[PDB]
């Protein structure tokens, strides 16, 4: 548990962090569009019907 | 400005047309006679398509289109709005192509090279001018070519291939599209293969032409070689570019009807036309 | 005049039987005849080939597909070979008819054996796979065949695997004929409105289109600088000769830039995994998410309004 | 999710377009700078390097480990000609073309150039010889072409001048690499396989005329050829093409 | 000179019939083909206009 | 003092004087070119 | 104004005289072309109407 | 045109000559179709 | 702004040359075309309709 | 110093420079001429 | 921000004025395009509407 | 979180800085064609609307 | 880290010159800017 | 004097006027054809 530091001496850490970046990246982007495609979170429209921006 | 090795070659010879007029380089590129003409014709050609779509009304250029002359223009010149840039263009991209290849042998018989790649390319202006010459004028109006658009000469396309029904009935269609995929295929194959010898796993020497040969023998069971491989991606683009010339050619010029029903000749052959069972029977 | 296409001596010796770096050679065949006629284009030597493990799952799978699909068609004929002639190409075996889904209650006759037989091909293809992976690992070099047989791949499972069960039914799948495979992609087709304005159909025509162009250049190039053994390029990688600074120097003086005698198998590889890549997700797009391709070009500035 | 846009008309496919788009001009990049590893830096028509080299900056260096011992090859890294080079500016401008100032055949200038490659023979994987005579390679035989061995060699100017006397075979590929030719004065050169035309009865050389074929480099072992020999002798047959145009 | 008038000309004319040559020839080639398009049955079956 | 094309100060001063001499009479000859076309169908 | 003869100091003469000719020649002609599209200014088709050819 | 002569210290004579045939050709031959295209001015069809 | 030369220090003048001239010729063949695209600055519009051509 | 890529020296870069400087000023007085021509002839504000 | 200047140490000038220059022409092109596409700030057909010009 | 600054002891400054130019620009041209998407929140629209430009 | 071949002070005086010429271009289009917003604003 | 070509200056001024008259003879017969043409079929 206290000994997870071990897997920096497994993987390099400019491989991991490239990874990490790019997936955390392309995750963070599919949520937001996945939320921007659903009308109940859509939160331009919901802010549009909330002050009659029509 | 040059590459680390370029200066020994460059040397006054091998021009076609001209002499030490012409025999000079602007850049990287090398700009003979056909250097020149290449350029005007291009050119030319480019500022056309762009007043073509300041005819047509749109800037978008997906949407732009120049349209060969109506059917019943035939064989002559039509008024430049209607039919007439597409005739001019046409002109222009066939001494732009020609104008290329031939300073591509100018600068082959510079570095002392064989005509391979002129050839190769005179293949593929040999099929453009099928679609665009060759078909256009057996049919008699210069309305059976494509138009210069990036969405509509696929509508040329699939108009042309709908006329007679499902078009991959078409014999030489079908060894032309078997040529074009067997050709993908082995581009892969030999990018893969070369890249595996010279890119071996991690820490470990290069890899010889004698591991690549055990590689598609264990594979496989064949190695063609290096020689081979070459020789067979030059042929197989070749054989493929040739046949879809050809299966272009006897379209409307030959053949008139749905080619679904020419492989019938197959299935009323006299000594099992009429035995009844399977599908046609 | 020799434009090198074919040779005009040729030569035999002792059979190569390859290298031996941590291949097991008791999985190793005897070397084949020679072949005089293909001696005339490239090498003529055949085999040895290696069979492992592998091999045999692979060659069992696939003859137990091909035999389902020819037993199939022999059905279909009536048991009566002038029959099978006849209407060879004309047979077809069909995935299970819409109303079944995705389930494996369709019966034999009705699609059942089109779920046998493509389960063969599945073990089949896959296991090929791995052995082409591990023919490479044996040797030592580099996974990039495995990868682009990846590519490959990813098209063959859209096709007949992925695709239909997303649409929730195997009427979706490919039949196993030869004109009625081809008779399923123009259906394909017209029922989505026109594959034409599939933009990554365009972007799979123009990698398959570019794979031959390219092909056409790099095996010219390579024929008309083999006076200098420019198609030893393994050598020409590791000790740059005067045939790759020909090649170089030809592409630059016509085009203004070049490659080297490995970039250019990079730029091969990549457009040939292309088409196919691209192929496969224009396929998976068509009817989970456009159904009428035109329509979309229609909104998306590629056709008139 | 046939319809489902999140904001205009942008769905799943244009999502897949716009990212496909990114994916290329990310790949382009990375194909032109891998292909940057030689010939890099430009340098100007003096030597110098040029100011001017480009929109992709130099790649990484890589190493190759070459096999049998050769040694390594770190790319890109510092490339020179280790040649001298006779030729002539014929203007002080740059973008033309450089005399030779003597024989360009003799100079090796033009089609008629060769590399500084490695003095030493390629190998097979096995580290023998890749290229041998077909006599000391054992168990070799003309298969099924016309045998040119015996045959009379005809130059470019329609004269004979010699005899093919062996043939010189790629062991692994199992391919005729050159030609043997015994001239008049009992000397032999090699002739590439490619630049010849076997005939019923002679083989014709259609890049070199009788008198220059005393002209091309020997081999100095009769039983190998080095990677820098082979450089010399194809590069003076292929400039043969372009400097014996007459005659 | 006479002989420097007679010389350009000469090369002007070179240019000139090497470029009639390569026209007339491409007017040949399409003549060829025009001809044995009217050998054909094309008149009796006639395709529609692809372009629309 | 500054060269690239290996032209001196007086061959580049005279090769100027020449190629302006036919830069003139060439925009001589269109001025005239457009004075005709102008009264004979003036696009204004 | 008065250096301009310099830039034959940065310019050899040939590639200049190839490239302005080049441009000359295709501007020319792209003019009489835009001209010659026009109904109007297509001196062709109007010779043809004031005459009454048809 | 005092000095124009001095075009040929600068292109070879000879293959100017050739290239400008070669111009002029293509030249009429594209004047002579632009004709040809016109409903008037077809001499042929008269 | 007083020390804008030394942009030539950084860049060789004959390529920015080109380069300068393509753009411009470019730069001004785009302006004319998007004119002559506008009913209400093409020019040779204009002058058919005001003198009366048809 | 110099930081020069081209191998231009500072007084061969402010010479060029000026010249330059004198080309572009004609080209946008000729520019500026057009426009206030085009203007009166056909204001687009 | 006082030792912005060291940008120039990590990248070369010439590169950066090159790659600047193209995309400030690009940007500024996509502006006006945008604003062109717009009805209500196509300052042509502004032009053509105020002035009464059809 | 104080000695962050030893990433650059693992990414090259030069690379980081390129990619991280091209991701900032991809994601603000994102947003803004986000928002000229939305028929809320297009200002040239919303504009034209306030001052009766249609 | 000089990745480049410049000095400090190279890079300083660059960096001066880069900051006028950012600085007139930015004024420029300032400048434009609120001719356009006086013309015809935006908000 | 420049001389790319290698030619000197009476070379190029007896090759000039050579040129030139063939120029204006060449000149002479497209006026006599353009004057046939617009006497037979005028274009304005
Ligand atoms: C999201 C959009 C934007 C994304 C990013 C945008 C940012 C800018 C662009 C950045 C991208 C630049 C790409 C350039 C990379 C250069 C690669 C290279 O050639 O060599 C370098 C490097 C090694 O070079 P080397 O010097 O030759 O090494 C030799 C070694 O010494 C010894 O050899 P080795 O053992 O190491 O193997 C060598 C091989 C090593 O290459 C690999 O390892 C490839 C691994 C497989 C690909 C991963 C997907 C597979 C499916 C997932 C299941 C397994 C995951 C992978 C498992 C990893 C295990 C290691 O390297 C190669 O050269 C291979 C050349 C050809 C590779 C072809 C790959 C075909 C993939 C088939 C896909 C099938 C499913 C697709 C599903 C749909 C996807 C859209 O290889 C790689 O890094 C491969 C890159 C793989 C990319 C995959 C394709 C991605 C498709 C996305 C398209 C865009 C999205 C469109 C739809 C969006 C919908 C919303
Ligand atoms: C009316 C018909 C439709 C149409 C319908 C379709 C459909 C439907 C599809 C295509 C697809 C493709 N079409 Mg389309 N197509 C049309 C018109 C065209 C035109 C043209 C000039 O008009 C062209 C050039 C193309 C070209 C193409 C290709 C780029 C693409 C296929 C890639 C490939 O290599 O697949 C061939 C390769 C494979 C299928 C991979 C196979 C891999 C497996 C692993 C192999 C296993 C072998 C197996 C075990 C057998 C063993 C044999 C023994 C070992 C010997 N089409 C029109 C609009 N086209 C495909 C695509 O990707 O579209 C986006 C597709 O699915
Ligand atoms: C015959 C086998 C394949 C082949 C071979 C081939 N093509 C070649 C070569 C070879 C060997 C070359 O050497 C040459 C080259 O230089 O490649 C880099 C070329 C080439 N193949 C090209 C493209 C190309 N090849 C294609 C096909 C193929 N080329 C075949 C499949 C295709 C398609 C659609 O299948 C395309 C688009 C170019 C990259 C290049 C030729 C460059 C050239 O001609 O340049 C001069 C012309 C211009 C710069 C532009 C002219 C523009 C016109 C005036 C207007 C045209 C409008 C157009 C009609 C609109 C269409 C919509
Ligand atoms: C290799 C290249 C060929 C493959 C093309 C197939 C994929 C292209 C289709 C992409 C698509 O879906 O479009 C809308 C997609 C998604 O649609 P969208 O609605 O989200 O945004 C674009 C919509 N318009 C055009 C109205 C702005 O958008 C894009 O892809 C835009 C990026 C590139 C667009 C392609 C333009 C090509 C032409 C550029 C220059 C050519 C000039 C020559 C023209 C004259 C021809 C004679
Ligand atoms: C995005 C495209 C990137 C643009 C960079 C580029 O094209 O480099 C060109 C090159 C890049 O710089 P370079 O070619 O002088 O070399 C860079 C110096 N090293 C390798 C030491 C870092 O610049 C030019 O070619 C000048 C052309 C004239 C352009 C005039 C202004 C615009
Ligand atoms: C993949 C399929 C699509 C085919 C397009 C890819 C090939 C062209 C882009 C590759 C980049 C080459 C390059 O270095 O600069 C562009 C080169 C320009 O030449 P270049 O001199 O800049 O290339 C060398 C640049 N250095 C020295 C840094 C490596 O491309 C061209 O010559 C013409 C422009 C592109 C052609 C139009 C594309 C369609
Ligand atoms: C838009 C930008 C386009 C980028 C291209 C970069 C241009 C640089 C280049 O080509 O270098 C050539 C070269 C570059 O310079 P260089 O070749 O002398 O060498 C550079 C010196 N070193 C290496 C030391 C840095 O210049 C020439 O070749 C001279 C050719 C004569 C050109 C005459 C002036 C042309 C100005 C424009 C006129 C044409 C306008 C329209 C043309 C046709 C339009 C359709
Ligand atoms: C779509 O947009 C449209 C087309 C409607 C409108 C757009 C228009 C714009 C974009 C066009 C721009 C055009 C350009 C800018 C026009 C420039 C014209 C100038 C550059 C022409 C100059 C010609 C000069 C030539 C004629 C000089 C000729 C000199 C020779 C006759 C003799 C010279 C011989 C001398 C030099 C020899 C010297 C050698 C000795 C040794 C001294
Ligand atoms: C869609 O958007 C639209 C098109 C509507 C509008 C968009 C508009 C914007 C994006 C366009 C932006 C254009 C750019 C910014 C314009 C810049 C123009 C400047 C850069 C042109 C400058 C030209 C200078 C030339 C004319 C100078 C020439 C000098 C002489 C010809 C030669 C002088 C050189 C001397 C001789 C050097 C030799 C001296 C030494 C001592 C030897
Ligand atoms: C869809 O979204 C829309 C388009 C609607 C809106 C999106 C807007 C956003 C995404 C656009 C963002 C644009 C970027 C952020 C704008 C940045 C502008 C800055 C970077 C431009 C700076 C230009 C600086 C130039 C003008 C400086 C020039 C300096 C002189 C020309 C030369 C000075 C160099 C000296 C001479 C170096 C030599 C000195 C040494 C000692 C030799
Ligand atoms: C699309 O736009 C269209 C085509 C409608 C109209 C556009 C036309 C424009 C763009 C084309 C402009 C063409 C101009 C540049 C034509 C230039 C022609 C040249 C200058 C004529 C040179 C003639 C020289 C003759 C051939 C000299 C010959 C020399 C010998 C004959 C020397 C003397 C020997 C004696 C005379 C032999 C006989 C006794
Ligand atoms: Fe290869």
């Amino acid at each position: 548990m206290s000994k997870f530091y071990k897997i920096w001496m497994i993987f390099d850490p400019r491989r991991v962090f490239v990874a990490q970046g790019v997936f955390l990246f392309l995750l963070a982007v599919m949520i937001h569009l996945i939320l921007l495609s659903t009308p109940s979170y859509n939160w331009l429209e919901i802010s549009a019907a909330k002050y009659n921006r029509v | 400005a040059l590459l680390s090795f370029e200066r020994k070659y460059r040397v006054p010879g091998g021009t076609l047309v001209g002499g030490n007029l012409f025999d000079f380089w602007v850049g990287p590129f090398y700009v003979g006679f056909f250097g020149v003409a290449t350029f005007f014709f291009a050119a030319l050609g480019i500022i056309l398509i762009a007043w073509s779509a300041v005819l047509q009304g749109t800037w978008n250029p997906q949407l732009i289109s120049v349209y060969p002359p109506a059917l019943e223009y035939g064989l002559g010149g039509a008024p430049l709005a209607k039919g007439g840039l597409w005739q001019i263009i046409t002109i222009c991209a066939t001494g732009a192509f020609v104008s290329w290849a031939l300073r591509e042998v100018e600068i082959c018989r510079k570095l002392g090279i064989g005509y391979h790649i002129p050839f190769a390319f005179a293949f593929a202006i040999l099929a453009y001018l099928t679609l665009v010459l060759f078909r256009p004028v057996m049919m008699g109006a210069w309305g059976y070519a494509f138009p210069y658009g990036i969405w509509t000469h696929l509508d040329w396309v699939s108009n042309t291939g709908y006329t007679y029904g499902n078009f991959h009935y078409n014999p030489a269609h079908m060894i032309a599209i078997s040529f074009f995929f067997t050709n993908a295929l082995a581009l892969a194959l030999h990018g893969a293969l070369v890249l595996s010898a010279a890119n071996p796993e991690k820490g470990k020497e290069m890899r010889t032409p004698d591991h690549e040969d055990t590689f598609f023998r264990d594979l496989v069971g064949y190695s063609i070689g290096t020689l081979g491989i070459h020789r067979l991606g030059l042929l197989l683009s070749l054989s493929a570019v040739f046949f879809s010339a050809l299966c272009m050619i006897i379209t409307g010029t030959i053949w008139f009807d749905q080619w679904v029903d020419w492989w019938q000749w197959w299935v009323k052959l006299p000594w099992w036309a009429n035995i009844p069972g399977g599908i046609n029977g | 005049e020799y434009q090198n296409i074919f040779s005009q001596v040729q030569v035999r010796g002792p059979a190569d039987l390859g290298m031996t770096e941590d291949v097991n050679l008791a999985n190793r065949s005897g070397v084949g005849p020679f072949s005089t006629l293909l001696g005339w284009f490239g090498n003529a030597q055949l085999g040895p080939i290696y069979l492992g493990s592998l091999g045999v799952l692979s060659l069992f799978s696939g003859l137990m597909w091909f035999f389902t699909i020819g037993i199939w068609f022999w059905y279909q004929a009536g048991w009566n070979p002038a029959v099978f002639l006849r209407d060879l190409f004309f047979f077809s075996l069909e995935p299970p008819a819409p109303e079944y889904g995705l389930s494996f209650a369709a019966p034999l006759k009705e699609g059942g054996l089109w779920l046998i037989a493509s389960f063969f091909m599945f073990v089949a293809v896959w296991s090929w796979w791995g052995r082409t992976y591990l023919r490479a690992q044996a040797l030592g070099m580099g996974k990039h065949t495995a990868w682009a047989f990846l590519s490959a791949i990813w098209l063959w499972m859209v096709l007949g695997f992925i695709r239909p069960i997303l649409m929730g039914s195997w009427s979706e799948a490919v039949p196993y004929g030869i004109f009625s495979h081809l008779d399923w992609t123009n259906n394909f087709s017209l029922v989505h409105g026109n594959l034409f304005y599939n933009p990554f159909h365009g972007l799979s025509i123009a990698f398959l289109y570019g794979s031959a162009l390219l092909f056409a250049m790099h095996g010219a190039t390579i024929l008309a600088v083999s006076r200098f053994g420019g198609e030893r390029e393994l050598e020409q990688i590791a000790d740059r000769g005067t045939a790759a600074e020909r090649a170089a120097l030809f592409w630059r003086w016509t085009m203004g830039f070049n490659a080297t005698m490995e970039g250019i198998h990079r730029w091969a590889i990549w457009m040939a995994v292309l088409v196919t890549l691209t192929g496969g997700i224009g396929i998976l797009l068509s009817g989970t998410v456009v159904d009428n391709w035109y329509v979309w070009g229609q909104n998306h500035g590629m056709a008139p309004l | 999710m046939v319809g489902v846009t999140a904001f205009g008309n942008f769905d799943l496919a244009s999502l897949a377009i716009y990212s496909f788009w990114i994916f290329l001009a990310g790949l382009i990049y990375y194909l032109q700078t891998e292909n940057m590893r030689e010939g890099y830096p430009l340098e100007n028509e003096d030597g110098t390097p040029a100011a001017n080299q480009g929109p992709f900056p130099l790649p990484k260096p890589k190493t190759f480990i070459l096999p049998h011992g050769r040694g390594t090859l770190t790319v890109p890294g510092p490339e020179s000609e280790d040649r001298p080079i006779a030729l002539a500016r014929t203007a002080v401008s740059e973008g033309f073309p450089h005399a030779p100032t003597g024989d360009p055949m003799k100079d090796g200038v033009g089609p008629a150039s060769w590399v500084a490659r490695r003095d030493l023979p390629e190998l097979d994987g096995h580290g023998h010889n890749k290229i041998k005579p077909m006599k000391a390679a054992a168990g070799f035989h003309v298969s099924a072409g016309k045998n040119p061995i015996g045959l009379p060699v005809r130059g470019c100017d329609l004269e004979i001048a010699g005899k093919v006397v062996d043939i010189w075979v790629d062991i692994p590929e199992q391919m005729a690499r050159f030609l043997e030719v015994e001239l008049k004065d009992g000397s032999t050169r090699l002739l590439p396989m490619q630049m010849v035309k076997v005939q019923s009865n002679r083989v014709h050389v259609n890049a070199l005329s009788s008198d220059l074929f005393a002209g091309i480099p020997t081999i100095k072992s009769p039983t190998e050829v080095t990677l820098l020999e082979e450089d010399k002798i194809c590069g003076y047959v292929a400039g043969g093409l372009m400097y014996a145009a007459p005659k | 000179k006479t002989n420097l008038r007679l010389w350009v000309a000469f090369q002007m004319m070179k240019g000139a019939g090497w470029a009639g040559g390569v026209f007339f020839g491409t007017l040949l080639l399409i003549g060829f083909f025009r001809v044995v398009g009217r050998m054909l049955p094309i008149q009796e079956n006639q395709a529609p206009a692809p372009n629309i | 003092d500054l060269g690239y094309t290996g032209l001196t100060d007086e061959q580049a001063q005279e090769l100027h004087s020449v190629y302006m001499s036919g830069l003139w009479l060439f925009s001589a000859v269109a001025i005239v070119a457009h004075l005709a076309v102008y009264i004979w169908r003036p696009w204004f």
